[PDB]
């Protein structure tokens, strides 16, 4: 956060500092074996990309090979070896935000991975994303540092 | 058409996001709109030029999107300031202001 | 950097060139600054019986880095059969001399 | 072997309306419940398509310019239409493409053939004389009141020959039925040759000769934009011609 | 994910930082807009259980206990009638809390007049 | 009227559509502004003679 | 050559459209003010000072 803000003192707040990427683990070329449910680099008949290949309920017509959504992005594909339909979910990219009080007060921080489930990264799951380093409490206070979706963080340790 | 004002904002935001996505399919004068195809078909001295063309086109698209988002944000901020004024003066009190 | 090459290979002493001595003998970076100097030396670096003192790397597994020198006189495996440091079928010396 | 057919009856060619036919899938991409605007060689809606008959004495086998693409509509019963003649000069000087469907299979050949002036087949109850230099041969599975409707689209793009086809069960007696049916892509051929002229291949019925009852339609493909509707199951159910009228525009 | 593209993109400087900062300013501005419009009371008022308002009926604008969303019938109708590096940040105030703020404003203006906007 | 220029311009995508849409929005906004300012009555009142 | 002319003219047109959008926002604010004055000064008597 100090590196991003170009300052040695950080004011109390939430600062988006980095971009979480689910790194591709394997390379699947189908024209090797096929690996599903993982963020892999797929190469299907010259069409390459990175994604999670899951089972699809979309029934393609026999002449069709790839699938596109409204925004013309490839979200469905057919494996050439075995004629099955696979959904290509994009890997869980997210924004890494750092929630901290003032450095005059404390050096404790919490990390928010925006729009990322907590199983794909004091760990709490919010609709905004996964918050690591903040203890979730059942009490309600005024909002000090906004997290989102009704979640706020404060220092009293860091609580959400 | 009762709730057209909110639907226009939703449609404009969705259409701007869709246009920003569809700008990725344009090559902007390069041989292809895909970076992988350029990196696999050409050596780095010419792939650098083609990637530079794609970079400047996509950067121009992103700047255009951010600029129009800022203009729409100013419009929405004006509407929200008006809504806060109506909340203070029409709901929290009785207003003598005509219309 | 001083060396002796052929007459047709002087185009390969340049940034961003694809070629044979560019890949396996002498590579220049894409951001190279400086000057390449070439002059004919048929009167000095040639013999009527054949001047074989100048050698080039005919065979290598991979392209060089910029400003990388390879003087290793190890054998090359040009086939499926391993060579075990001995010349033979599809086993060639990497350094061959200009005639 | 060639035979001149000298028992034809002179009649001008007919014309009729295309309605909303001739649509095909522009690519191999599945689309679900979305509207896609595409710029390609398409057949114009409600266009003037040339109508040819085979009835007894009518035997319509002329040579027509290919242009940028060919839409072939066939109101067919008993399988009289068997194949097509593709080329530029239709002689041994150049290389020509032959499409035939005999009693067993379909044969696609790119060779230097000597075409007859009147090529035909025959069924008992003769299309070339020579073949010199062949470069491509491809044997495939058979594609096939008027009971059958056969739609075909032939395109020559970048040396690729695209054949799109659709089989439709109809019960209309004379003209083209009014409806919507998108043509699936059937086969892409790596031919890499120039084609500017085509000719239909018919089959005779012998019992001289008799022509079986068939009717076919020729339409020409033009570069235009279509707005295609894709349903939940991914089939094209409706289309809009962007250059037909201001409403569809 | 192209590293060569990012290496060439570094030649253009801090354009990406400016775009991200402008979008962040817009994103916090939206939450500020919602805060200015709806969070005008710091007391959450409730209507009495007996809706005896001298014949005046507010059932279409008061929250419906039968609905799980705790919205008014008018608010429920309004919510039903409105239908690559990109992320959508959730709003700070959820629809339930905005509905709760409107419920507090309605309860204040029904039970207390304009007095709650100027003091106790 | 250069067809080569338009063919090269189609490579840049929907910039032209965006600009036309923005100008159309401004054009209808001007009529909305005049409608909001001056058309505040639906009855055409007349002074006595 | 046409690529250079196209990028220059497209930049000029984008600059013009952006300036027009900002001026349109200013004129819209002025028109909203004028509509408020029409409602509160012409169609009624205003207690708002100045
Ligand atoms: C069928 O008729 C055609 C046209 O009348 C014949 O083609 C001609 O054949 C003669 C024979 O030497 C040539 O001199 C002409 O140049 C041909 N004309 C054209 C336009 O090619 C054809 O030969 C006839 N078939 C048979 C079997 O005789
Ligand atoms: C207040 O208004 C509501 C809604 O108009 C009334 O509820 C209706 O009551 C009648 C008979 O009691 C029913 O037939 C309707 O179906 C009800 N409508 C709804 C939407 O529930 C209610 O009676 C009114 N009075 C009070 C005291 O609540
Ligand atoms: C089709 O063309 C013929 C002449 O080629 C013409 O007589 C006829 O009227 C045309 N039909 C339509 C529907 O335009
Ligand atoms: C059909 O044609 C193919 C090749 O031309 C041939 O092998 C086959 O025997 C033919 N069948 C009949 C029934 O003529
Ligand atoms: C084509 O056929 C003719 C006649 O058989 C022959 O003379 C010629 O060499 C052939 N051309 C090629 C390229 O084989
Ligand atoms: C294709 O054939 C036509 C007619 O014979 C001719 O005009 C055209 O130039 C040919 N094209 C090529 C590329 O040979
Ligand atoms: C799509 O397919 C399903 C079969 O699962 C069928 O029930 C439905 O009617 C089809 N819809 C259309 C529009 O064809």
């Amino acid at each position: 956060t100090k590196c991003t803000l170009k300052s040695f003192t950080v004011e109390k707040g939430i600062y988006q500092t980095s971009n979480f990427r689910v790194q591709p683990t394997e390379s699947i070329v189908r024209f090797t074996n096929l690996v599903k449910n993982k963020c892999v680099n797929f190469n299907f008949n010259g069409l390459t990309g990175t994604g999670v290949l899951t089972e699809s309920n979309k029934k393609f017509l026999p002449f069709q090979q790839f699938g596109r959504d409204i925004a013309d992005t490839t979200d469905a594909v057919r494996d050439p070896q075995t004629l099955e339909i696979l959904d290509i979910t994009p890997c869980s990219f997210g924004g890494v935000s750092v929630i901290t009080p003032g450095t005059n007060t404390s050096n404790q921080v919490a990390v928010l991975y925006q729009g990322v489930n907590c199983t794909e990264v004091n760990v709490f799951q919010t609709r905004a994303g996964c918050l690591i380093g903040a203890e979730h409490v059942n009490n309600s206070y005024e909002c000090d540092i906004p997290i989102g979706a009704g979640i706020c963080a404060s220092y009293q340790s860091i609580i959400a | 058409s009762a709730l057209g004002k909110l639907q226009d904002v939703v449609n404009q935001n969705a259409q701007a996001l869709n246009t920003l996505v569809k700008q990725l399919s344009s090559n902007f004068g390069a041989i292809s709109s895909v970076l992988n195809d350029i990196l696999s078909r050409l050596d780095p001295p010419e792939a650098e030029v083609q990637i530079d063309r794609l970079i400047t086109g996509r950067l121009q698209s992103l700047q255009t999107y951010v600029t129009q988002q800022l203009i729409r944000a100013a419009e929405i901020r004006a509407s929200a300031n008006l809504a806060a004024t109506k909340m203070s003066e029409c709901v929290l009190g009785q207003s003598k202001r005509v219309d | 950097d001083s060396f002796v090459i052929r007459g047709d290979e002087v185009r390969q002493i340049a940034p961003g060139q694809t070629g044979k001595i560019a890949d396996y003998n002498y590579k220049l970076p894409d951001d190279f600054t400086g000057c390449v100097i070439a002059w004919n030396s048929n009167n000095l670096d040639s013999k009527v019986g054949g001047n074989y003192n100048y050698r080039y790397r005919l065979f290598r597994k991979s392209n060089l880095k910029p400003f990388e020198r390879d003087i290793s006189t190890e054998i090359y495996q040009a086939g499926s059969t391993p060579c075990n440091g001995v010349a033979g079928f599809n086993c060639y010396f990497p350094l061959q001399s200009y005639g | 072997q060639c035979v001149n057919l000298t028992t034809r009856t002179q009649l001008p060619p007919a014309y009729t309306n295309s309605f909303t036919r001739g649509v095909y899938y522009p690519d191999k991409v599945f689309r679900s419940s979305v509207l896609h605007s595409t710029q390609d060689l398409f057949l114009p809606f409600f266009s003037n398509v040339t109508w040819f008959h085979a009835i007894h004495k009518r035997f319509d086998n002329p040579v027509l310019p290919f242009n940028d693409g060919v839409y072939f509509a066939s109101t067919e019963k008993s399988n009289i239409i068997r194949g097509w003649i593709f080329g530029t000069t239709l002689d041994s000087k150049t290389q020509s493409l032959l499409i035939v469907n005999n009693a067993t299979n379909v044969v696609i050949k790119v060779c230097e053939f000597q075409f007859c002036n009147d090529p035909f087949l025959g069924v008992y109850y003769r299309v070339y004389s020579s073949a010199n230099n062949c470069t491509f041969e491809y044997v495939s599975q058979p594609f096939l009141n008027f009971k059958n409707l056969r739609e075909f689209v032939f395109k020559n793009i970048d040396g690729y020959f695209k054949i799109y086809s659709k089989h439709t069960p109809i019960n209309l007696v004379r003209d083209l039925p009014q409806g919507f049916s998108a043509l699936e892509p059937l086969v892409d051929l790596p031919i890499g040759i120039n084609i500017t002229r085509f000719q239909t291949l018919l089959a005779l019925h012998r019992s001289g000769w008799t022509a079986g009852a068939a009717a076919y339609y020729v339409g020409y493909l033009q570069p235009r934009t279509f707005l295609l509707k894709y349903n939940e199951n991914g089939t094209i159910t409706d289309a809009v011609d962007c250059a037909l009228d201001p409403l569809s525009e | 994910d192209s590293t060569e593209c990012s290496n060439l993109l570094l030649q253009y400087g801090s354009f990406c930082t400016q775009l991200n900062r402008a979008l962040t300013g817009i994103a916090v501005e939206q939450d500020k807009n919602t805060q200015e419009v709806f969070a005008q009371v710091k007391q959450i008022y409730k209507t009495p259980p007996i809706k005896d308002f001298g014949g005046f009926n507010f059932s279409q604008i008061l929250p419906d206990p039968s609905k799980p969303s705790k919205r008014s019938p008018i608010e429920d109708l309004l919510f039903n009638k409105v239908t690559n590096g990109l992320t959508v940040l959730p709003p700070l105030l959820t629809d339930e809390m905005i509905a709760q703020y409107t419920s507090a404003l309605l309860a204040g203006t029904i039970t207390s007049g304009w007095t709650f906007g100027a003091g106790p």
